[PDB]
């Protein structure tokens, strides 16, 4: 949220990425170029290491 | 065959018992409706369940003061410390106050107070102090701003220490309105009460004194190190703090209303629409207060049961010798000493423990010349040379005579 | 407190708004309640007198946060006391103020330190002992409760009176009776 | 009387008087307010019952102790200290009282104590003659053997 909080523990229900869940990897190099259409499925987490 | 002991030991054991709990009060208009005037009027045009709750809480507080009075105020006349600390080879230092140390409490009492951690050293918190320390999330400030208060006990800790010192001084001299008897002489009387003969005490006095001082030193060495011995008088403390902080936290909860924050509702809703939500919140918060009060009453009953048993122990064990089994210590009871502790009392019981049992052939009666000469409260044992008459405890053989036995 | 740009208000655990960013100057401010502190009232009874004494637990009067200062403001262990005269003498604690302090009505309200009991000294002598030579017969009384009043409740009477519609609503509710 | 007085309170309803609501409101609209009142009044009854149970437990603890006193003090002599009176206990008498019992305890109280020189044992001729449950006191003329009391 946009509320400020300090030194406390706060519980919330929301769409999150569960801990120790599977993530798919796509690697782009000269040999292989990957750009498939990926489903959205109620939101996504996207990480780029480059 | 029958086995009889030939030796004895002096053991000192401790018993910890709670006496009172923290006294509290609630400002219901503070906890419910804050400083808002409209919510106060709605509280008014609802009902007066605040008078009942506070009547119950005030009763509990008065009961706590009464519990302490009944445990510690048995002694009528106060009895000054003798200044000698030594009676017949027995060291009563570490149980009586030391003039050199400024504090009026004893050494063992100092250890006991150090062990138990207490939430509040003092019962005053100033408004400016709460304002200045906003950065720290002080729990007491949060309790106070929401209408919850803790009240000080009537009897200060130094007063309880003075009562305990008077009781110990009375035990040392005059025994259990004063008898005035030498320590060693009275100790001879306790032995008779047990069943052992006086000459046993007088002959082996130095050994008994060494053992007693020695047990005191072990108690001290056991208390110096950290243990869960005083856990009960800690559980009691944590329960009270936990209940108050739980009441503080419960204000975050909605009770079917759109928001838990009254100012938001009053800011963005008109009177009639705000009335519904404020009534829901009022219902929920009153319910929380009632639950807290009920739990406090149940805890108070338990503490009352504990205080009465402690008072009975003080009357029976400290001011007398008890023949009840295991009431004032595991072994045969001789004497007991009280020490004050935070929200409770610690009893030191001194007991006689037999040891080194030896087996003899036993007879119930002696035919002698076809007659029956019964022991008259003793056992007939065969040592190997001739028959002797002895006590149940501490084997001491005596020649059989007509006076020792009764004919039938 | 340090506020991130997308934040405007701050809340505590109880959800009470405790911080606010000023719109014009962007300065963080802390909001605290105005009411705070405990109060107690000591009276000897309306029939005896109309005067009372007031004790403030959270004020040290050697001041500002007191309703009025009638006379004799003096600081005690229990807190700042207004309306009572202090007496050095010890008494038997008619009214318990707290922290070893009690109050009584002597004609004014007076506050004093609590008296534990009579003071005596017993000598210790190895060669001496005291024995009584006389005795007395005393009769004492002890009062102990045994039972309380037995009661019953007609819940349909207390709730819904003689109304038939409210009784049906009670039915289409639940049987906690 | 507190239960009686609590009927005046509204519990979020427009009125505490049921007849007014039924007089000026139709069934569906009256249902809401009547349900609110029902909830509140049931809650009051439950609170009363809980408090009665706690008081009953206290009274039970008191009655058991009284029965123990009757068995121990009235029908016997008790050697427990301060159980049946402050002094040494001789006898006790019960009297009935409204919702309770009053015990009269008769006790022996020593008085007029006098100081003597005391001995634990007598060398006599180099032997030990111990008192056999009494105190050796010196009256001024010769040594005597006495009880703790009288
Ligand atoms: C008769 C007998 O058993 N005597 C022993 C004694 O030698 C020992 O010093 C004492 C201390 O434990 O215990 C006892
Ligand atoms: C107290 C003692 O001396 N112990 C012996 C024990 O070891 C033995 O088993 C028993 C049976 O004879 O007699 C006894
Ligand atoms: C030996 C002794 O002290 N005797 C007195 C006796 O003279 C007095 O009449 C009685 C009544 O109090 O108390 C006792
Ligand atoms: C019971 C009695 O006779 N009282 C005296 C007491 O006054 C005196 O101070 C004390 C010390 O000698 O001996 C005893
Ligand atoms: C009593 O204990 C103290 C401290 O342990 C010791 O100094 C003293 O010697 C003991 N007895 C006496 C009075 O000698
Ligand atoms: C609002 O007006 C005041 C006075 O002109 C000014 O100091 C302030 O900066 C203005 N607000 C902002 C955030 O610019
Ligand atoms: C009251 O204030 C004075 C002066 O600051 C201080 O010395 C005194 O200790 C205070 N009393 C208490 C108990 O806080």
């Amino acid at each position: 949220d946009e509320i400020f909080r300090s030194d406390t523990l706060y519980l919330t229900q929301d769409l999150f990425l569960p801990f120790y869940s599977n993530v798919t990897g796509f690697h782009t190099i000269n040999h292989t170029f990957d750009n498939p259409v990926i489903p959205f499925k109620d939101g996504i987490y996207f990480a780029a290491t480059e | 065959t029958i086995a009889i002991p030939t030796n004895f030991s002096i053991s000192i054991t401790t018993e910890v018992m709670p006496v009172s709990m923290a006294k509290t009060s609630v400002d219901c208009n503070m906890y419910i409706c804050g400083d808002s005037t409209e919510c106060a009027n709605l509280l008014l045009q609802y009902g007066s369940f605040c008078t009942q709750l506070n009547r119950a809480l005030s009763g509990i507080a008065a009961e706590q003061d009464r519990n302490t009075r009944e445990v510690f105020a048995q002694v009528k006349q106060m009895y000054k410390t003798p200044t000698l600390k030594y009676f017949g080879g027995f060291n009563f230092s570490q149980i009586l106050p030391d003039p050199l140390k400024p504090t009026k409490r004893s050494f063992i009492e100092d250890l006991l107070f150090n062990k138990v951690t207490l939430a509040d050293a003092g019962f005053m918190k100033q408004y400016g102090e709460c304002l200045g320390d906003i950065n720290a999330r002080d729990l007491i400030c949060a309790q106070k701003f929401n209408g919850l208060t803790v009240l000080p006990p009537l009897l200060t800790d130094d007063m309880i220490a003075a009562y305990t010192a008077a009781l110990v001084s009375g035990t040392a001299t005059a025994g259990w309105a004063a008898l005035q008897i030498p320590f060693a002489m009275q100790m001879a009387y306790r032995f008779n009460g047990i069943g052992v003969t006086q000459n046993v005490l007088y002959e082996n006095q130095k050994q008994i004194a060494n053992q007693f001082n020695k047990a005191i030193s072990q108690i001290q060495e056991s208390l110096t190190t950290t243990s869960t011995a005083l856990g009960k008088l800690q559980d009691v403390v944590n329960q009270n703090a936990q209940a108050l902080n739980t009441l503080v936290k419960q204000l975050s909860s909605n009770f079917g209303a759109i928001s838990s924050v009254l100012n938001d509702i009053l800011s963005r809703l008109d009177k009639v629409e705000a009335e519904v939500q404020i009534d829901r919140l009022i219902t929920g918060r009153l319910q929380s207060l009632q639950t807290y009060v009920t739990q406090q009453l149940i805890r108070a009953a338990e503490i009352r049961a504990s205080a009465n048993l402690a008072a009975t122990k003080m009357s029976e064990c400290v001011l007398g010798q008890s023949k009840r089994v295991d009431f004032c210590g595991k072994g045969y009871h001789l004497m007991s000493f009280p020490q004050a502790a935070p929200h409770g009392v610690v009893f030191l019981h001194v007991t006689y423990v037999p040891s080194q049992e030896r087996n003899f052939t036993t007879a119930p009666a002696i035919c002698h010349e076809g007659k029956a000469y019964f022991p008259r409260e003793g056992v007939f044992v065969f040592n190997g040379t001739s028959w002797f008459i002895t006590q149940r405890n501490f084997f001491s053989p005596q020649i059989i005579t007509t006076d020792n036995t009764f004919v039938s | 407190k340090r506020f991130q740009p997308f934040q405007q208000f701050g809340r505590d655990v109880s959800d009470f708004t405790d911080s606010v960013r000023d719109p014009k100057t962007s300065e963080i401010l802390d909001i605290s309640p105005c009411s705070f502190g405990g109060v107690s009232v000591i009276t000897p009874g309306t029939n005896a007198s109309s005067e009372v004494a007031v004790l403030y637990q959270d004020v040290n009067c050697t001041a500002w946060r007191i309703y009025s200062t009638g006379n004799n403001v003096f600081q005690t262990q229990a807190g700042c006391l207004i309306g009572a005269e202090h007496v050095d003498t010890s008494y038997e604690c008619d009214i318990p103020i707290g922290a070893g302090i009690c109050a009584s009505y002597h004609k004014s309200i007076v506050a004093y330190t609590m008296s534990l009991g009579a003071d005596s000294s017993i000598a210790y002598s190895n060669n001496t002992i005291a024995i009584p030579t006389n005795f007395s017969i005393s009769i004492t009384t002890e009062v102990m409760p045994v039972s309380m009043a037995k009661t019953s409740v007609d819940c349909n009477m207390y709730i819904c009176g003689d109304s038939t519609e409210c009784a049906n609503l009670l039915l289409q509710y639940g049987s906690f009776c």
